[PDB]
């Protein structure tokens, strides 16, 4: 009788059975439904997902600008990383190197499939190399790589040695994992034990990172302005906008913010054990989200200048954009949105949207986990999943040297009771409202008989839905790609956002579609 | 912009930048989408699928739907058999397309799966409905480019459906290339007024160019039909348009079903086009009409009413092959200069056909390159500048940081709407073309010059 | 440039700066030319002829004839009478057009030449060979604008030749106002796609925007037949494209014929186009093709596609006043804002039409004038910026010195090349526009953005 | 039994009567026929004449960039002299005012016509005082401004009263003569009585005038150029750039150089009369003119640094462009032309062509008149007409207080006999060769029979004939708008105007025109 069981319906009994348990329903009986996450994608089913290659190359690592990342094999996975994702860059201190303009590989031939690409990637590090003298390289694995015997660790290692400087090499092959999920993790281990920590400057005061930021359409720049106002230093960002020496010196800090949990939480859990180095969960996106973020920030560095400007800068921010708040929230309020996007932001843009008095009904993700859905508290409960086995683990110790005690155990559980999210992350179903509906890998036919149903006024989507949506005569605004605007974070970012939401709604080709010698 | 590229040009041997061309599968894809009632099948891991359904969208504007086998690390070991035949039972019973179109990637095609194996397997489990049929190509894309991706398609197309009944229809089958919905109108549109009966595929006229309607068609009206693709066994001739995109679907339907064919260039321009007319009156004995003369008249008229702002001009282009040796020859009939002529598409053909036409105008000192890109060519501009650039949207980079008069040209153009409703073939198409390409010279010319030099008519 | 346009504006009562029109001779002369194997005839001192021939010609890059009286001193005091008569006889002889289609200059309306009388003066002494037309109309030009000079020519060709036989001939009549020939090219497409037979007229397609066959031809291959126009008056319905350029040539069909009419916008953008179409399914019974629905569909999805480039966007307009109403509404269909929105066309209907969309839409603040100049609209802009301008040629200027992005449209346009084979009505134009004006748009963009903000993907 | 023959064959008799002296053919029998030039129109034969207005505002008036030019009348006279005419403006010293980019009208409306436009005249000229506040501003009649009783004199003698600045009033209403050439005249009265003289700047040494030049394309610059580079001050270029205060010291000059004889002779004449300051015919147009040109002004100047700076910036000139005159004459040579131009340009882009190797078949002028045809030899013969008998005619005497002898007779005459043009003009048909045609008013019927029968190579004409000519496969480039290209007068001209030959000619679309199923 319900969504879900009309969601269902069609699938063969097989399929129905596998994903039933990516459906739920939050009520006021369950508030807090197990979901299932971070399987397989059915074959044939019409998803968005994309590959480990795009998690760990195209997300993670791309963003950094000064090294050169290098695809070895055959020239889609380059090609289809050419700035479509849109990380942006400038020139360290307007003067340093920057590769985002560019995209490098090694173009696999036949010849590279039948004897072996690993002469053809040497040359092609010494070419970079010659080349551009970056930072570093990284070379990045696809689909053939592993099965015709390129050991691409070893060839890296042996360039290093010989070109002097960095050469890291990730196993992100498509076909590993289920998802874009697996490439992140591979990224953050080596990025981890092999790029974290091998910096030696000097820790400043008031240092945080900002990890899982991809500085798109700009919202990075957009947060450090208000950081830097209120007087943190932003020691990093991993990875928008970053330099390589950056990422080096990611552990001279003393607070992690972590915005795209799922993505970076690898890194910041390996910070703390490693370094000592605390995180809370952050969300720039949306006022609420921003005030409540900077106000956690202050309470963990309990000082009194840091506190007293932050209201200050909080209250000259606000007043300066509450005009356009007003104006988003009366043409936007009583409508209706249904949001999808990957990993992340399917949550992090509820809090925008419910201060314009937008009810959303529907969210998912493409790849989250469990924990990004409920929690991580559900973390020691997820069952190790076949597909993902063999996405390497790594563990870190206490650097006997470098560990410090930056919040002792006693204030880390005050400030916890006092609801900072202190190495936590309560997930998107707590903040949903009681009767929305939660679907993991929503796919096409999923998505149909959503729309079909609700109705909504807004769906909140990608590239690959977003037409779709819309010749149904329904709005649908790309939450990866902002539709090339940004930024969408930070206090100017609502401003930006609200903005483009409302001529989106407002455009009146949308009362036009029916020909007038039709009904 | 672009700071990292030096003028000290290098001639790499290993390391490929900014790439003039993209892999197979999305040609593929993009053939398929020319098939009514086809849902395009990638049959690998599923990045690629999504990869290459995003391209068609940022070119479009428009959905791209295409179903994909999704491997694991299992697949990598066990093949993928077991994933197609799971996905065709979820296609049919979800989706309902009347046919499935299954192309592969560098990872099914190194793994060696086995399409015919799996698909006669299928029908062996009833897995594939009445009525219903599942076709496939191999696309390996460490092979060629995304123009080659297209030749493969077509070829399974001729492989799996088209039959020589004995039943002549009395009509010319015409194999467009590698070129957009727009290009495939006006060819119609050019055999109608002909009034030459024709059999076109693939088609992606009312795919990639739809209407909004306010209800999404899964499989929009466009396409070729099924039945359609059977009857090209029982055609009089082929026309194979773009020797790269078209030739192996021709030559693979004359072994087939002894239906001949011809291999013309793409038809741009003044001598492209005209080849083609010929072609078509050649074949059926009937007369070119007033109209197409006319549309002839006013692009000559059009060539030397603007001569002054063309002769001379040095062009650099970069492309798939088959447009891009019919660009340049129009760049070439204009009086214009193919300074600078690049594909990333591999084949000593385009060397060929860009050295003889660039010898028969008497023009010295361009360079040509098979398997270069885009970095090559900022070298060459860096070296000796240009007047103006045509190619695909990363282009835009070059002539932000050169000040060089940019068109928009092939695929992918991902920054800029409506550009999918005009044609660059045909009469009509070299028209626009040269108003475009007037436009961004004129702009250019009127934006830089001093006010004292500033004019009213031009 | 433009540097003694004073931001602060002092209210001009007398002094003219920059017009947004020009005198009636040149629209009938343009009428003229919709006939076939017409000569049109200026009768008036021979600047008004040399000029009026010219900007003709400048528009079109082509040829545009006339003959001229060739008034003297002696005329100024005598009359035209003998200059006319005289004329007649060397035209028919040297030039022999099938019919002279008068219209008249300042000189000669001040002078108060009687047209009549010549012309029955000349019947009278066999000057107009046996199977050739004299007609005429007047043509001051102190009075309206060069729109008005097409309408009062329409007019004539109504006096002169319309007649009601009792033969009826199943058309409707088309007048489609002072639009381009593409324009009526592209009126005709869609006629012939409802299946509905028609006379346009007048209908410079084939005249001024012919080919180049190697031999000049006087009188080109198109025009509206004289024995069409007689047709005219057996028609069922005529259709008035634009008031201003096209009511007067159906009222006075009406009144002598018996012909009714139905007036129309000029079809450009949603509902102009709607309009139309509607208006012939209702006329006729005949269902709207799936053609025609394609082509709004596609319209439509442009629309919403490239909403977010134009949504809030304001724009300054300046033209002729049947095609900036229309286009006025088309921008506010767009989403996008009439600013300010000039001709320099009198009249009231311009005045109240703008100001209705405006009001209907809620949009405060613009600024609507009849009879205002190019003047006026810059000293606006200086006050109040806007995001596009949209006028003839002499809208560059302004474009220039304020950075804003400039779409040509109207008359005269004499610094492009191809763009008069380009329809701005229905719904192929409606995408042509569109595609233009968000070129232009993103253009600026990507100029002007810093390095950090470029982008692939737009 | 000649091409004479052929293109009158078709006309009726009267009009054959009349069109048979405006064509002469000359040969080395008779190598100097009289021509009949500067007569009426034949009405409805497809003329390329304008009308006195355009001569008078659009042409010579209208370049004067800090003058503020208000036609009075309906709004296309005014609208059609909007940036049509090439002459190009630049603010003085970077400062100055410049009007180019717009036109200003009273936009005449029925009531002006009932009631006669003074009013509104009047309202104008304060407006444009009020708003731009130029150096001065001008009145031009058109059509209707006699006729409706308007005084435009006595107006503009109010207005410059009331604002203190100049207002000229010109009685250029189109009718008036037969062409563009009455309003020549007209503009040059004006000038010279009410502008020339007025100022009060000190003479420089080595001081000259450019007359009769527009600045077309840049034209006068270049030729500025080169002047400068040698060492002569250009005082004034009537009107070519020219701001209002040049013009009013237009008399502060040693030499006038006359470039178009047509439009400026009057002028010329007067400036001699007045003020004792020769003039000689010029022509900047051509390797051969401009050397030729600057050789004769330093004859005149008769001083040995200017002499020796003439003779090296000549050959550091040609030095620059002669692998551009070789590579024209190459692809040109033996090829055939025609031209047909307003007054001045026919003759003066032969000099030209004829080093290119291009041969002149066919040149004819729309306005000239027979002196710039056979020469001004010929001036006491010309018959006075009844359609230009009206223009009026001004006479000035010597100034007392100004005219001075710039060169001695004995100097003047040992120049003329040495072949300095010193006041004289040949005319054009002396520098043609032996069976060649001149058309005067050449019209649409006459060019087809050209074009027919000789079958030229290229025909230069205007924006009316170049598309006709185009349409049956030959090349026309313009020579008034230069097809919006320039400068094409003075060394680098000749490259510029060459290139754009060449490329025109060369064009493959001319052997396209046939399609393959014919
Ligand atoms: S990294 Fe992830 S799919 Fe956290 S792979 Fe994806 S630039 Fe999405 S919801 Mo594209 S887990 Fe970032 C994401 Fe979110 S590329 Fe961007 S928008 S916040
Ligand atoms: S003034 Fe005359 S018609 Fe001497 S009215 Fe005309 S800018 Fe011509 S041949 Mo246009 S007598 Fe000047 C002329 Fe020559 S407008 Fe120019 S090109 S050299
Ligand atoms: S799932 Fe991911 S994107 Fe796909 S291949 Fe695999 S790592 Fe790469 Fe690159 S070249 Fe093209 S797009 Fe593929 S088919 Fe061979
Ligand atoms: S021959 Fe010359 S251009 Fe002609 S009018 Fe007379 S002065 Fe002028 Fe001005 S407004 Fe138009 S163009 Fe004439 S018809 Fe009345
Ligand atoms: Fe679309
Ligand atoms: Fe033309």
């Amino acid at each position: 009788e319900n969504l879900k069981d009309e969601i269902l319906e069609k699938y063969i009994p097989k399929t129905k059975k596998t994903r039933s348990g990516h459906i739920v329903i939050k009520t006021e009986e369950t508030p807090n439904p197990e979901i299932v996450a971070n399987t397989r994608t059915v074959p044939g089913i019409i998803t968005a997902r994309g590959c480990a290659y795009a998690g760990c190359k195209g997300v993670v690592m791309g963003p950094i600008k000064d090294m050169v990342h290098i695809t070895h094999g055959p020239i889609g996975c380059s090609f289809y990383t050419w700035g479509g994702r849109r990380f942006k860059s400038k020139p360290e201190n307007g003067t340093g190197l920057n590769f985002n303009e560019y995209v490098f590989s090694t173009d696999m031939q036949e010849s590279d499939i039948v004897f072996g690409g690993v002469n053809k990637l040497k040359d092609a590090i010494h070419e970079a190399y010659e080349m551009f003298h970056p930072a570093a390289i990284g070379v990045y694995a696809t689909c053939p790589v592993g099965l015709i015997g390129d050991d691409i660790l070893a060839v890296a290692a042996t360039a290093s040695k010989e070109i002097g400087i960095p050469v890291h090499a990730f196993s992100c092959e498509g076909y590993k994992g289920v998802s874009q999920s697996a490439g992140h993790h591979i990224a953050n281990n080596t990025v981890m034990t092999d790029i974290i920590g091998k910096g030696n400057k000097e820790q400043k005061k008031y240092s945080i990172n900002v990890l899982g930021e991809y500085n798109i359409g700009g919202d990075a720049w957009e947060m450090d302005r208000v950081l830097e106002k209120i007087g943190y230093h932003v020691n990093a960002t991993l990875t928008g906008d970053a330099t390589y020496e950056k990422v080096q010196n990611a552990d001279k800090a003393d607070l992690n913010l972590v915005q795209c949990h799922r993505s970076i939480n690898y890194i910041a859990e390996m910070m703390e054990t490693k370094y000592g180095i605390p995180w809370i969960k952050c969300n720039f996106i949306g006022v609420d989200g921003i005030v409540e973020t900077l106000r956690d920030m202050a309470k963990c560095f309990d000082d009194p200048e840091l506190t007293k400007r932050t209201e200050e800068v909080i209250a000259e921010e606000i007043a300066a954009i509450q005009d356009d708040l007003d104006y988003f929230k009366e043409k936007l309020q009583g409508k209706t949105a249904c949001l999808y996007v990957g990993g992340s932001r399917s949550h992090t843009y509820m809090n925008m949207l419910k201060s314009f008095g937008v009810d959303s009904l529907v969210a998912g993700f493409e790849f989250a986990h469990r924990d990004d859905y409920e929690g991580r508290e559900v973390i020691p409960t997820i069952k190790i999943d076949a597909d993902s086995k063999n996405i390497p683990e790594i563990t870190v110790t206490p650097d006997e040297q470098k560990y410090r005690v930056v919040i002792p155990e006693d204030k880390v559980e005050e400030l916890k009771k006092a609801g900072v999210p202190l190495s936590s992350y309560g997930g998107m179903m707590k903040e949903m409202h009681d009767g929305t509906i939660l679907i993991d890998d929503m796919n096409h036919h999923d998505m149909e008989v959503v729309l079909e149903k609700l109705k909504p006024d807004m769906f909140f989507a990608g590239i690959k839905e977003k037409f779709v949506i819309q010749k149904g005569g329904v709005l649908s605004k790309q939450l990866h790609s902002y539709d090339y605007n940004g930024p969408y974070a930070g206090f100017r970012g609502v401003v930006n956002f609200g903005h483009e939401l409302v001529n989106g709604i407002y455009t009146p080709a949308w009362k036009m579609i029916t020909p007038p010698w039709k009904k | 912009m672009l700071d990292a590229t030096p003028k000290e040009i290098v001639e790499r041997k290993a390391l490929r930048i900014n790439p003039a061309k993209t892999c197979q599968p999305v040609g593929a894809m993009y053939a398929a989408l020319g098939i009514h009632n086809c849902l395009p099948h990638s049959h690998g891991s599923q990045g690629c699928c999504s990869y290459h359904r995003t391209v068609l969208s940022r070119h479009f504007k428009e959905p791209a739907m295409a179903s994909t086998s999704s491997f694991t690390e299992g697949a990598s070991v066990f093949g993928g058999g077991s994933n197609i035949k799971t996905a065709v039972k979820n296609i049919f019973s979800l989706y309902n397309p009347d046919i499935i179109a299954v192309h592969t990637t560098c990872l099914s095609e190194t793994l060696g799966d086995d399409l015919p194996t799996y698909i006669s397997q299928m029908e062996d489990a009833g897995s594939i409905p009445e009525g219903k049929l599942v076709i496939h190509t191999n696309t390996p894309s460490y092979v060629g480019s995304h123009v080659t991706g297209f030749a493969n398609m077509v070829q399974g197309i001729v492989n799996y459906l088209s039959e020589n009944t004995g039943a002549k229809n009395g009509k010319i089958n015409v194999i467009p290339g590698f070129v957009g919905p727009a290009d495939m109108r006006e060819i119609k549109r050019l055999f109608e007024a002909m009034d030459i009966p024709y059999i076109m595929f693939p088609d992606t006229s009312g795919v990639l160019d739809g209407p909004t309607t306010g209800e999404y068609k899964m499989y929009p009206e466009g396409g070729t039909k099924i039945e359609d693709l059977k009857d090209t066994g029982n055609s009089d001739l082929t026309l194979s348009l773009g020797s790269y995109a078209s030739d192996l679907g021709a030559k693979t339907l004359e072994k087939k079903c002894k239906v001949p064919f011809k291999t013309l260039r793409t038809p741009i321009g003044v001598s492209a086009t005209d080849e083609f007319i010929m072609a078509l009156s050649e074949a059926t004995g009937k007369e070119v009409p007033a109209s197409i003369e006319e549309e002839r008249g006013q692009l000559i008229d059009l060539m030397i009413d603007a001569q002054q702002y063309l002769q001379g001009k040095k062009v650099a282009l970069l492309g798939d092959p088959d447009e891009i040796i019919a660009l340049s020859k129009f760049i070439i009939e204009l009086g214009a200069i193919p300074k600078y002529v690049v594909t990333g598409t591999p084949g000593m053909k385009f060397q060929k056909e860009i050295d003889a036409m660039l010898a028969e105008a008497g023009i010295e000192g361009s360079k040509v390159k098979v398997e270069g890109d885009f970095f090559d060519v900022h070298q060459w501009i860096k070296n000796e500048g240009v007047d103006l650039l045509i190619s695909n949207t990363y282009g835009k980079f070059i002539a932000r940081e050169e000040n060089i008069p940019f068109v928009r040209f092939g695929f992918p153009i991902m920054d800029r709407y409506g550009h999918y409703y005009n044609p660059k073939v045909g009469y009509k198409g070299a028209i626009r073309l040269v108003e475009e390409i007037t436009n961004v010279i004129l702009d250019k010319i009127e934006r830089e010059c001093t006010e004292e030099d500033f004019e009213v008519v031009r």
